[PDB]
């Protein structure tokens, strides 16, 4: 009955070239365990900026972000132990195999890589047996599926998806959202999902719409 | 270190070129190192074997001492107590069957020779074993030494002075062969000198006695400078390649950074990859180096030990690690937002 | 009544890893001078594949694509002489200045780069007297504005825009689509414009809706 | 060259590092080149000056001829007619005030010396001027040469044999200094060899006559081998570095490719960039090379001309261009679709 993430009155100001630009403007968002929260809006409204704040990829220029259970930890240490990332591009490391793309997170976390866990999670994403495939043997959907699984390898409490259906057709993109929500429910994850395909709102528990860095 | 090692597996091509460059440079340095120590022993092995503490020279016009121009008068020998005259000359040796030029060192009769050389100074000339075989001469046969007939007292091993083997003769014979009234060319002191030197005398250490040899300093110096540039070139090649190379990995490093990889982890990965590559290159270079050197040591003077192959090898590898940290410094500044692009 | 571009029954199948994927399935599109043809549809519907086809970046696995006035040329000679690309990301070369982003196109065409034209175009796109700026000193909207200007240097006949408002807030993205329409009309360009922002269709003379690689015609 | 040259102007740092590596390697090569040629004349300059066509040696046990072991008996000298006896020895020279070791060459009395050296063979010893200054000996002063007191007949130019200056003497005096009844060590022939040699005799051309010098082959060979490795290292450094570098530009090359740039344009662009980088490095390295060498040539033997600095420099530059084409081969194989996405 406790929130995982709380973004209170946050704003971001990047030096856009010679001038400055307010990317995010007084964002207020709170996610609970088992919620799928979408963030809708046109391209450039501040969706990604809010996501990057939720992942401690940049401190807000004003306002506070609290991930409970990670109080007293620097920004980098917060990402490693509590947050799974589903980047817009699969961001698979070229020289590693499907299973190795889960294991390297175990390694950077300082634990003996778990092959069986990796195989179960790859199977949980419908890639059972494909642990040995390299990136060249993975389709667009398959890489995105390996990406989700990696976010799940460290068993985080915050799952951040950045338009993970942007290069997939209607069929494949539906599957990823169904998968994302199904995993969100099964493992009591708190998930932010940025999306521009409003056809996927039906699978979110709720959603925020954003314009000019202000949420509604 | 996880990603770094498997980057090496999956792209062995790119690394083969750079490791080969490091391997060639280390091979050249190892072979140049062996050659400079070999030439140094070609010039100094005899004097070094005799292991004197100080060495007294004689000069003219207050110039720097030269083994080619120093003479010790008989009075000079009685002045320095606890000291023996060493005569050093190079001249032609001629037998009935062959001939050559060789170095002649003369010491007072009965002085024990170093175990490197063994035997003791006998009346007549003691020939190096290789030299006696070349001339078809046996112990007891007459030979022409510097225009004088001398009896071969026996065979000995080879030590060198100015790229020539040393023929050992008694102080009397050296005077006849070098046509001088002096008792020697320098004075060897094994104990610490307890006398203050004269206007024309000069005390020198064993090292400085090598610098009094004409070819030695002027050729070992040029060879040493060549080695210094080579070590420097290796470091710069690695730094140049590794700066450009680590820039190639920024994207994969950013993904790991976004995932939560610490700065230490990324720095260890990058440096680990360089260390493996540099290790490969240096091992192959020193391996091939020692082999070619051992294969050539018979034709060219080449000193081949463990320290002369692995000393420079470890030096180059450690230079690479220092260079690599310089080149990898920018792995901790990579903004993780590069992955969201 | 005479088209600049004729995409007729064009299909594209890339090797999606082990299998293949029909990324575009029998698309039929035609663009005449003075038209701003928008292509709408969700991300992953086949807009960019149709775009790439239109920009002679890749031949279709089946069906034919014709640009009139440039017949009988290989793929690359067609792009250098008759097409302008407003890439999704500005794709500015880092070591060049704003004006040099345009001049370098003139150099790769074999003509002494004309600085006057490079400034006139920079002004038309509203960047007058900024030709000296480097990318580090250009904001998001400005980089995109240089991109349009570079596409115009060669006086193209086909102007392709790949979601050129993807990283711009509502205010700036209006100016850019206004600039595209205004430049299209003023230089009698044939412009295809892929776009996900359905609020911008108003600026287009026509629009094509797309779903799963098929044009809803 | 448009994109390539401006990459250099705006990011001179990274290119300075690699250009330094090319310059250092050339610097080392230029001085090693000059030093190897300087030592070659340090070993051969005197015999070259005499310029014989063929040279007849004497051997023992059918071994390779050696300057340290040859003597010609006077009848052997009469066999080969139209021949001149050359006596070559090294021994100690001693003046009233100083002494040193030098090479002594002996020829028959009255024979004119080569125009390289000039003068004529006189009874006595003709000294190099620089040696006479060191020894404080004037024309008419007595010197001890190999245990024999002879008067300095005059000064001449300086030639070298086995890292020693050559003192020129008559055949008779050389026998006294070298303690031999032979009339010489070799025979200089200015004409075509028309006499057949005995089993124990061996005729050689001027080049092969240098093999009979002890130090020459075994040290010039080692320097040449060192020089050969250096050229290979240069080629590999450029190939290694330039492959990774062109792989860095894939994105910018793709954009120019996407715009329509021909393959020749991108490849000419790339090699233009490489050629400029390589040119800068070699010029800067070889400049410092000639400078350091001229500054050192007084203390260490170093032969310095235009061909001995620019020949190797031009060779390296051509090696680098061949290497660069091997590295830039993939600039024309880049698909422009890379610009459409990230
Ligand atoms: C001015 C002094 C000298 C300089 C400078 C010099 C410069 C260099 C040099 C520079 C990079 C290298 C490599 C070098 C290497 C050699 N060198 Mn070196 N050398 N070097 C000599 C004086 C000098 N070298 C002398 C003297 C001999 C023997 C002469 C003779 O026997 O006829 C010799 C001979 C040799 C030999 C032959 C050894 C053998 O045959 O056993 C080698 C190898
Ligand atoms: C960058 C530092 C490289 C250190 C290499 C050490 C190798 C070494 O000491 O081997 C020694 C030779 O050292 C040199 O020639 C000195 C070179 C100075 C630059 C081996 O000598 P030895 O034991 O055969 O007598």
């Amino acid at each position: 009955a406790a929130p995982v993430l709380s973004i209170t009155n946050a704003s971001v100001v990047y030096p856009d070239g010679i001038s400055t630009v307010t990317a995010l403007d007084s964002a207020n968002v709170e996610i609970f365990p088992g919620e799928l929260v979408a963030i809708v809006g046109e391209s450039g409204s501040g969706k990604s900026t809010l996501l990057s704040i939720a992942g401690f990829l940049q401190e807000p220029t004003s306002g506070t972000v609290t991930l409970h259970g990670a109080e007293g930890l620097d920004a980098t240490s917060t990402r490693r132990e509590h947050i799974g990332f589903v980047f817009q591009q699969p961001n698979l490391l070229g020289s590693l195999t499907a299973r190795e793309q889960l294991l390297i997170t175990d390694h950077l976390r300082g634990i003996k890589p778990r092959k069986d866990r990796a195989d179960e999670l790859l199977a949980r994403v419908g890639l059972k047996g494909l642990g040995g495939r390299r990136v060249a043997q993975l389709s667009g959907g398959q890489r995105q599926r390996v990406n989700i699984a990696r976010a799940l390898m460290g068993n985080p409490q915050l799952l951040l998806a950045d338009e993970p259906t942007s290069a997939l057709d209607a069929r494949l993109s539906k599957e990823i959202v169904e998968l994302l929500r199904d995993v969100t429910k099964e493992f009591a994850l708190a998930t932010l999902m940025v999306t521009h395909d409003r056809s996927q709102l039906a699978y979110a528990d709720r959603f925020v719409e954003m314009a000019d860095g202000k949420a509604l | 270190m996880f990603l770094g090692i498997r980057d090496i597996r999956a792209a062995a091509g790119r690394f083969a070129l750079i490791a080969s460059v490091v391997g060639l440079i280390t091979l050249l340095i190892v072979m140049l190192t062996g050659l400079t120590q070999g030439l140094g022993k070609q010039n100094t092995s005899a004097i070094e074997a005799l292991a004197p503490h100080s060495v007294v020279f004689t000069t003219a016009g207050g110039s720097s001492p030269e083994f080619t121009s120093s003479e010790i008068s008989e009075q000079q020998a009685e002045r320095w107590k606890d000291s023996t005259p060493l005569g050093v000359s190079q001249t032609r040796i001629e037998s009935d069957q062959n001939a050559n030029t060789t170095a002649v060192m003369g010491l007072p009769e009965g002085t024990p020779l170093p175990d490197s050389v063994g035997g003791f100074i006998e009346q007549g000339a003691l020939l190096p074993a290789e030299l006696a075989d070349f001339l078809h001469v046996r112990a007891g046969d007459h030979i022409t030494l510097g225009g004088a007939t001398v009896t071969v007292a026996g065979t000995v091993k080879t030590e060198n002075y100015s790229h020539t083997p040393v023929v050992w003769v008694d102080t009397a014979t050296w005077q006849l062969v070098s046509h001088t009234k002096a008792v020697g060319t320098v004075l060897l002191l094994n104990q610490e000198p307890t006398i203050q030197p004269q206007d024309n005398e000069v005390v020198t250490d064993l090292k400085g006695a090598f610098q009094a040899m004409p070819a030695y300093k002027s050729e070992r110096s040029s060879l040493l400078s060549m080695q210094a540039f080579l070590y420097i070139i290796s470091a710069l090649v690695t730094v140049a390649f590794l700066t450009v190379w680590t820039l190639q990995r920024t994207r994969d490093i950013a993904v790991l950074a976004a995932l939560g990889a610490s700065k230490r982890y990324l720095l260890i990965d990058a440096l680990g990859q360089a260390a493996i590559i540099l290790a490969a290159g240096v091992a192959l270079g020193a391996g091939i180096g020692a082999l070619l050197g051992w294969l050539i040591a018979g034709s060219v003077p080449f000193s081949l030990g463990w320290v002369s192959v692995l000393g420079p090898a470890l030096g180059i590898w450690l230079l690479g690690l220092i260079g690599a940290t310089i080149a990898v410094r920018n792995v901790t500044k990579v903004d993780p937002q590069i992955a969201l692009g």
